[PDB]
């Protein structure tokens, strides 16, 4: 019996205005209706025909077919009154089936965001739904949890307030496998907070003039997306590096600052891209968006004139690199990069590409490939503000200085490249990290944390990168497991409430030790670290040793007798993966020709100057990559544990990159390895809300004005009185030592009431304010008149 | 209303027309009543406006002679707020009997309950009463709008 919904609202709102048809309300008699297996639906509707002990006969309420399955392969169905629910934690039946079902429906109906107890699921639409707009922003602004439907803008506001309420920093962590939308959902959270919390200069979809800084806070992400994102067999615009954005608020609740902690930038691909994959967007953008003039200015020959672009020039669906340029060019300006300050950041790109043309053909005479062609490095050295001859020698004949010797030597064709290669390759990273601090230079008591890590990805060649990436992914998940089941139950113990433990069986510590732990049973990273510092050792040598230590690790497994490639497997949470240990020691060391290194360190070109200005760590003969990372990633894991987590579990619908297509089991597993169900049991089982004896007799005393006597009284007891005063059911709450533990919703209703008990007064007061606020601003226009 | 004031009322009413016909858009009625030291709630104003509609509330006009009859009708009312209760309500948002509420929580309530105000409205109000910790002392803020 409710309002009518615009075709659009039907995308975030449930259609409930219909007739109370008793068709379903009558069919209920087929009570024998249950859920059961389906090699094509994951589960499907059917009704019991005959219960025969451990087994039972049933007929598909679908194919009319009659099949009998074990009396344990069937799953209770939820009433018709639950169709397309908002909070799974509501349906009177929790199942891998129902939970799936619900998600399936809402999904096809056009709604992707759904609540699951505390955290919330979010199946990628892959389509341009219309549920993000100034219009919708203001709809959710201030709106409680229930005063509106599950939507991202909601999680954002729920946190942003929670922060200002109990004064305690927060985090919004987007999980989900690669592609599931970890990124987008982040861009929104900022999008929302950029208007809902910004301060205004006084004063339709995106139509709105934001503050001065929020302006930039907005144009940042579209920059890092350039030199940092690239097309892959899993995502046309994949985030090629974890990212943790930090937004800073004052006491009044306004945005004032913003930091960005970038992580594992897979800059490898800057030299060679896999099949049907691309390099960092910006590259293509430049080779195309390049202006005729500036075109030559950086020696930007067309596509396929550069060898760092495997698969030549591959195109991206629905995206036009041509314009893409300006967009980012436009961004850079918004951000702050000086007119020329950019032109530069561009040449340094072409440079990172030309350095790829440079050749070194073997020499069967001396056996030290040479520079049969100048043009190549000829150009390259120009963009570097350095010199040819020097570069050349340095690049070919390393006038190095090992230990107590000026060991002057000359490398082999290969080495001649492994350098010119791993040089440009690192010259790149020197850029990202630079911009990032240029961006972070403008964007910069409370902070909101948004985490966009790279999602579990697992292609053909499972290199090192993929190892730390799927490592973090395993890492993060475990965080959710801790804070969700482990931690929560400890406090139940602490406060000493009537509670018994529950083992949700959700731990991956093991699979972390196998790759994290150092001394004692070493971790995959450990070995590859030291074994990386010993001559008679090779990736192979490594692996073999790898088998030595781990070997029988419950989470380890040996390859398909391809130690030729020498690969290993590890049982992640998202599944098994066969990594190729090859070239791991090299990457893990990150070496490079210091000759040319320092050569630049004082180059004529200032930009390249300051870029390299810090070369003291180069290798010409300190800390290991795996531990350099693994060290900062503990810094991150540290603050997160010091903030309040808000999980937004993204979920991939299909691998066909198809919209409207939703693979049952693929989505069934995700809900399995992510801990959704369990993640909901405790929300129903335990008491996810708690409040200390003082704040309780404080907020809701207005409800029982005569429960507590005029005299003083012990916080606890004194407030237990007013609990009897509300005749609260002894199953909703749980009194503890210092705080009370309530059940879901119990506190919400308590809040509602209180807000009602005071509305009028507010109404009353509000008036006098408009009064006061008025007589004054009128008696103001009077001065400009009397002026 | 003694002619003495009635005579001045005109001075106030007149002091309210951007163009010049001598008409106060059905909207302005509120502020003009306020400016005359009136604190009519949002309803008390519509009730004596025949409950028009947004659109026509920006078209319809008023002339003192037809306005005056309302100024009074309001002027004489049944109740009014007062420190006594006024603050008694805000003191319910006093996180911990400190005697002060966060200029953000106050800023909320005021724009999410009853006659919902605007983000700017509240800004202009509390603005300058928040301390280092952005803490406002209602007791005072109360008196401010009041005695003011
Ligand atoms: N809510 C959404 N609206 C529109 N497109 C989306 C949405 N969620 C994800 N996408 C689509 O999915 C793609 C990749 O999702 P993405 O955020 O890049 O995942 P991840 O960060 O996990 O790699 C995008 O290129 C886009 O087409
Ligand atoms: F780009 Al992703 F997981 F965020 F592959
Ligand atoms: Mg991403």
């Amino acid at each position: 019996a409710q309002k009518p919904l615009s075709d659009d609202e039907k995308f975030l709102f449930v259609d409930k205005n219909f007739v109370n048809n008793p068709l379903a309300q009558a069919d209920w008699s087929a009570k024998k209706l249950v859920w059961v297996p389906s090699e094509k639906h994951g589960f499907e509707a059917a009704s019991i025909k005959e219960e025969k002990g451990d087994e039972v006969t049933v007929e598909l309420q679908e194919n009319g077919k009659k099949v009998t399955l074990s009396k344990d392969d069937i799953q209770k169905m939820n009433p018709p009154k639950f169709s397309k629910v908002e909070d799974m934690a509501e349906l009177t039946c929790l199942n891998e089936a129902s939970v799936l079902h619900n998600l399936r429906e809402r999904y096809f109906s056009g709604l992707i965001y759904t609540y699951s107890g505390l955290f919330c699921v979010v199946i990628n639409p892959y389509k341009q739904l219309p549920i993000y707009s100034e219009k919708i922003i203001d709809m959710y602004k201030g709106k409680k949890r229930h005063e509106m439907p599950p939507h991202i803008y909601a999680i954002a506001d729920t946190a942003y307030r929670s922060m200002l309420q109990d004064r305690e920093d927060q985090s919004i962590l987007c999980t989900g496998e690669s592609g599931a939308g970890k990124t987008e959902n982040t861009k929104k959270v900022i999008q929302y907070l950029a208007v809902v919390a910004s301060s205004h200069k006084g004063k339709q979809g995106p139509s709105f003039s934001y503050g001065e800084l929020e302006k930039q806070l907005l144009q940042a992400n579209p920059i890092l997306e350039a030199f940092g994102n690239a097309k892959t067999v899993k995502n046309d615009n994949s985030s090629r590096f974890g990212k943790f954005i930090r937004i800073n608020f004052d006491v009044t609740g306004y945005i004032v600052g913003a930091n960005i902690e970038t992580y594992l930038l897979e800059k490898s691909r800057a030299i060679r891209q896999a099949k049907d994959e691309r390099t960092f967007h910006i590259f293509y953008y430049l080779i195309a968006g390049a202006s005729e003039q500036m075109r030559n200015d950086l020696l930007l020959e067309g596509f396929n004139n550069y060898t760092f672009l495997s698969n030549g020039h591959v195109p991206i669906p629905a995206q036009q690199d041509d314009e893409m340029f300006q967009e980012t060019l436009e961004a850079m300006t918004i951000m702050g990069f000086t007119e020329e300050e950019q032109t530069s950041i561009l040449r340094v790109v072409s440079s990172v590409l030309q350095l790829g043309n440079i050749v070194f053909k073997k020499e069967r005479n001396t056996d030290q490939a040479s520079m049969p062609d100048n043009t190549a490095a000829q150009k390259v050295c120009h963009l570097m503000g350095i010199n040819v001859t020097d570069f050349t020698r340095s690049i070919l004949t390393p006038r190095i200085k090992v230990g107590r010797d000026v060991v002057q030597k000359a490398q082999t064709k290969e080495q001649a490249d492994f350098a010119i290669e791993a040089l440009a390759k690192a010259k790149f990273e020197r850029l990202f990290r630079w911009i990032l601090t240029r961006v972070n230079k403008a964007l910069d008591a409370s902070f909101l944390g948004i985490l966009d890590i790279a999602g579990f990805e697992i292609f053909e060649i499972n290199s090192f990168e993929q190892l730390c990436i799927n490592y973090t992914n395993e890492k993060l998940q475990q965080l959710f497991n801790h804070t969700m089941f482990i931690l929560e139950q400890e406090e139940y113990q602490r406060e000493g409430i009537e509670w018994n433990f529950i083992d949700f069986g959700l731990d991956l510590q093991p699979c972390i030790e196998l790759i994290e732990r150092p001394t004692n049973p070493p971790g995959v990273l450990a070995l590859l670290d030291e074994e990386c510092w010993f001559p008679k050792a090779t990736d192979t040598s490594f692996v073999e040793k790898l088998i030595q230590e781990q070997g029988n690790h419950a989470k380890f497994q040996k390859s398909k007798q391809l130690k030729d490639k020498t690969e290993f497997c590890i049982l992640h949470y998202a599944g098994k993966v066969t990594y190729n240990a090859s070239a791991w020691l090299t990457k893990n060391m990150d070496p490079l020709n210091d000759n040319v290194t320092s050569l630049l360190n004082q180059s004529s070109d200032k930009f390249v100057a300051d870029l390299w200005k810090d070369v003291d760590r180069i290798v010409g003969l300190f800390r290991t990559v795996g531990q350099l990372y693994k060290e900062q990633l503990t810094k991150l894991m540290t603050t997160l544990r010091n903030t309040n987590p808000n999980f937004v579990r993204c979920i991939i619908p299909n691998h066909e990159k198809r919209a409207g297509k939703l693979d049952a089991h693929l989505v069934l597993e995700q809900l399995r390895c992510n801990g959704v169900l369990e993640g909901i049991r405790i929300c129903r089982q335990g008491f996810p809300n708690r409040i200390v004896f003082q704040e309780f007799r404080q907020r809701y005393e207005i409800l029982a004005a005569n429960a507590i006597p005029k005299g003083f009284m012990d916080g606890k007891q004194a407030c237990i009185l007013m609990i009897k005063a509300l005749e609260l059911d002894p199953n909703l709450y749980r009194i503890g030592q210092s705080k009370i533990f309530f059940r879901t919703g119990v506190l919400a209703h308590l809040e509602e009431e209180r807000d009602l008990k005071i509305t009028d007064v507010i109404i009353a007061f509000q008036a006098q304010c408009r009064g006061y606020l008025a007589r004054k601003a009128f008696a103001k226009r009077q001065q400009q008149l009397g002026s | 209303f003694s002619e003495e004031q009635t005579a001045e009322f005109k001075e106030a009413f007149q002091l309210f027309d951007r163009t010049g016909d001598g008409k106060i858009l059905y909207s302005q009625c509120g502020d003009v009543m306020r400016a005359l030291g009136q604190n009519p709630t949002n309803a008390e104003v519509m009730k004596v406006l025949g409950n028009p509609k947004s659109d026509e509330m920006n078209l319809k006009t008023l002339k003192f002679e037809q306005f005056l009859p309302m100024m009074q009708t309001i002027a004489k009312n049944k109740d009014q707020g007062c420190f006594e209760d006024y603050v008694e309500g805000l003191r319910v948002f006093d996180k911990e009997g400190n005697g002060t509420v966060m200029g953000a929580e106050i800023r909320h309530v005021l724009v999410t309950l009853g006659e919902k105000m605007t983000e700017e409205e509240v800004e202009q109000l509390v603005a300058g009463h928040e301390d280092s910790n952005g803490c406002i002392n209602y007791e005072e803020l109360v008196r401010m709008v009041l005695s003011g």
